[PDB]
RNA sequence: AAGGGCACCACCAGGAGUGGAGCCUGCGGCUUAAUUUGACCAACACGGGAAACCUCACCCGGCCCGGACACGGACAGGAUUGACAGAUUGAUAGCUCUUUCUCGAUUCCGUGGGUGGUGGUGCAUGGCCGUUCUUAGUUGGUGGAGCGAUUUGUCUGGUUAAUUCCGAUAACGAACGAGACUCUGGCAUGCUAACUAGUUACGCGACCCCCGAGCGGUCGGCGUCCCCCAACUUCUUAGAGGGACAAGUGGCGUUCAGCCACCCGAGAUUGAGCAAUAACAGGUCUGUGAUGCCCUUAGAUGUCCGGGGCUGCACGCGCGCUACACUGACUGGCUCAGCGUGUGCCUACCCUACGCCGGCAGGCGCGGGUAACCCGUUGAACCCCAUUCGUGAUGGGGAUCGGGGAUUGCAAUUAUUCCCCAUGAACGAGGAAUUCCCAGUAAGUGCGGGUCAUAAGCUUGCGUUGAUUAAGUCCCUGCCCUUUGUACACACCGCC
């Protein structure tokens, strides 16, 4: 054997806690702080990603780019 | 015509079906005194007759096992539904069948007789 | 219906082919349908030559396998209807039968 | 990996597109008359198919 | 096997409707032929039936390139309480016209 | 060592050759990251092994689990799975990193335990196959002989392809092998049958002769199972039957078994298949979901993907192809086959008529055929008939090599194949050696199948043309039987 490369470290997920990325104010006023994927396959339930320079839909895999 | 294959390929496919069915029945009904298989094919329907010594054993509880094998041979080769019938026939003079006697000898040797 | 039919019988063995081509036409004569004579098509000889050994070591002996397919044609022609008259086939395992009409 | 490279290599033809219908071997196949059977498996089963020796 | 519910229950109900099921040995087969509308890969159905064999609810027979799985009496009640079915509907091989 | 018999895997008389040249291909060697590997009469165009990917088993890298099941942790406040962008990578492998979304109990971690393996072991094995050996050999029961291993049966002789038979006979009665058997080829104007085969006759036609023929000649032109609107099976097909038996004659023979010659006859010896006891450390674990044991099993010897390799070259050998030319090459014309295949479960990839474009390889539309219906009356080659060449490495030979054009494929470079134009290298019949063969045979010659997306210098079959020599022998190489010798018994490749 004697592989020249070291053992490839397999990816370990970030182990995210409870999501809680939406907030209401003054005894309840809804505020989506995340973008919504508008496709039928994504639906109105799931939330899109809020990447620092685009938005990604978890199901629809649509990426909306803002320049 | 175009839908039906030529006679050469049709006869070869019939032989392939016979061989595959015989191998399946050998590997499945080995402990039940399997002797042979005979297929009578007609355009209307087909009849598969399993020559075996222990008919009451190849036929399960109220024909459960023969129904199972009928469904298996239905699904594997894709006959039209209700176009294949499987019967079990007891062989005559089982001492003259080399298949049955070889299977019995194999059973005895696996049991552990000298 | 006014019908004219063709029945072709094909299998691997001459004994069963001959006995079918005999009993069918005898039934036709007893059932007074005039018979176009049995036509024996040339035999199809499927030949496969394969090396005997499973290894490739030896004296290069070849085993040749043959499959003889024989087929016969009988034309049933009657002034009246044919299919409603003849319904029984009396076909043993091994032989394959195909019935067409003059249109096909 | 994923579905885009697991089986992406074409096998619409060639020796790797064909295998024995009995033992899944890829050498010494017999495709004549649509047999699709290995050289050894055909000798094994020729009695069952009906290919018998005459000369 | 990472195969989901939407095909696990499909395979299980196919296996319960008739006491047998036949699967050609082809892990690369894109689609198992019957239940053509469920998008169930042959690898998934093969490994599901293999797990059932290991747990003892189905017995396996192997011809040339096929599995011929036969569901067992130990598989009867496991399929029944996995699919949440009262013990009144039976597989096809069990009861016919009676 | 003797006696008898036999074999073109022996010779004799010969034929074609091989060994000499070029090339193809398979081994060894060399080189390499790898040039995967088995096999050394009975290995070396063998593993149906003509490998671009796959095949693939080798090398260089990269993914995935396709690690069942049980138990314990882990957990819906989330076990865990995918994925856009940037880097990263060969890669549009979310493979890893930054980044946040998303599946939801299917999985994750640990321990036992699977499973898979073209990994090892054919000197652990099965099956198959090769060889001893396709020679004629092999065995029991009861009886006889021997203390017994054993022996007789199973043989002095004649005869046969054959322990094949006649005969003798301490053996009698059997069994296998041989033979018999099956397929195949040859004759059937005898039978049955034919619009998926035809023939004859007749009728429409088309052309020549028309001097005048005229029931003149040609037609693979159209018709007569289009159903009343001809018959028949010689030709073709395939079934049942017949036929050949040393049957008849002469000679030889113990006048037996049989042998020789001849008549009549299609045939007086057609080729194969099957094929005994006992064996081999013969070959295959790289055919198998045949398989014991051992090895590996998550950084895989599993599996998938990309690239390379199996082709690599101072050299040696084997099976072959092309030739060395005039008994020929080129050019044109004429003219004849038979095997057999053809559209796919997965599986995509069939044989092709005709028309058009192109010089060719090819391309473009129209069809036919799942087939005695279409390719196809398989217009094959050799050969035959005329032309040019003229004894020169020449119009012999076409290796090597350059440029260009198509086809297959996802991909043609280390050129897949094909086409065109240039280059005409060795080679002037081949040392010592050595192979195969007795009649439709050798040889010349093409055509099918297998391999095949592309394809044959291979192999398995088919047809065409068609001989020289021989009807013997044990001389060489071997084989069988009997006697004999042996200090061999792993058996003369012994022993010493
Ligand atoms: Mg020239």
């Amino acid at each position: 054997y004697t592989t020249p490369k070291k053992n490839k470290h397999k990816r370990k997920k970030v182990k995210l806690a409870v999501l809680k990325y939406y907030k209401v104010d003054e005894n309840g006023k809804i505020s989506r702080l995340r973008r919504e994927c508008p496709s039928d396959e994504c639906g109105a339930g799931v939330f899109m990603a809020s990447h620092f320079d685009r938005h990604y839909c978890g199901k629809c895999c649509l990426t909306y780019c803002f320049n | 015509m175009a839908v039906q294959i030529s006679k050469k390929r049709k006869f070869v496919a019939d032989g392939i079906f016979k061989a595959e069915l015989n191998e399946f029945l050998t590997r499945e009904l080995a402990e039940d005194g399997y002797s042979g298989v005979e297929v009578r094919v007609t355009p209307t329907r087909t009849e598969i007759i399993i020559l075996a010594t222990r008919t009451q054993n190849v036929l399960g509880e109220k024909g459960r096992r023969i129904r199972e094998l009928t469904a298996v041979v239905q699904k594997r080769f894709g006959f039209p539904e209700g176009s294949v019938e499987l019967y079990a026939e007891k062989v005559a003079t089982r001492g003259l069948c080399a298949i049955a006697q070889a299977e019995s000898l194999r059973y005895k040797l696996l049991g552990g007789l000298a | 219906a006014i019908h004219r039919i063709r029945i072709t019988l094909t299998s691997r063995n001459v004994k069963s082919l001959e006995k079918v081509c005999a009993d069918l036409i005898r039934g036709a004569k007893e059932k007074n349908l005039k018979v176009k004579g049995p036509v024996r098509m040339p035999t199809k000889t499927l030949r496969i030559t394969t090396r005997k050994t499973p290894c490739g070591e030896g004296s290069k002996t070849w085993d040749r396998f043959q499959m003889r397919i024989h087929k016969r044609l009988i034309d049933l022609h009657s002034p009246s209807e044919i299919v409603k008259q003849i319904t029984s086939i009396s076909i043993e395992p091994g032989v394959e039968v195909e019935v067409t009409i003059a249109d096909a | 990996g994923h579905q885009q490279l697991y089986w992406s290599h074409p096998r619409k033809f060639g020796q790797g597109s064909r295998s024995c219908r009995v033992c899944s071997n890829r050498h010494g196949l017999i495709r004549k008359y649509g047999l699709n059977m290995c050289r050894q498996c055909f000798r094994q089963y020729a009695k069952d198919i009906g290919f018998i020796k005459l000369d | 096997m990472l195969m989901p519910k939407k095909n696990r229950i499909a395979i299980y109900e196919l296996l319960f409707k008739e006491g047998v099921m036949v699967a050609k040995k082809d892990v690369h087969m894109p689609k198992h032929p019957e239940l053509a509308d469920k998008n169930v890969p042959n690898l998934h159905v093969m490994k599901a039936m293999q797990s059932l064999k290991s747990r003892g609810y189905v017995k396996e027979q192997f011809a040339w390139r096929h599995f011929y799985w036969y569901l067992t009496n130990e598989g009867i009640q496991y399929l029944r309480d996995y699919l949440h079915l009262p013990p009144e509907i039976v597989p096809a091989t069990l009861r016919r016209s009676r």
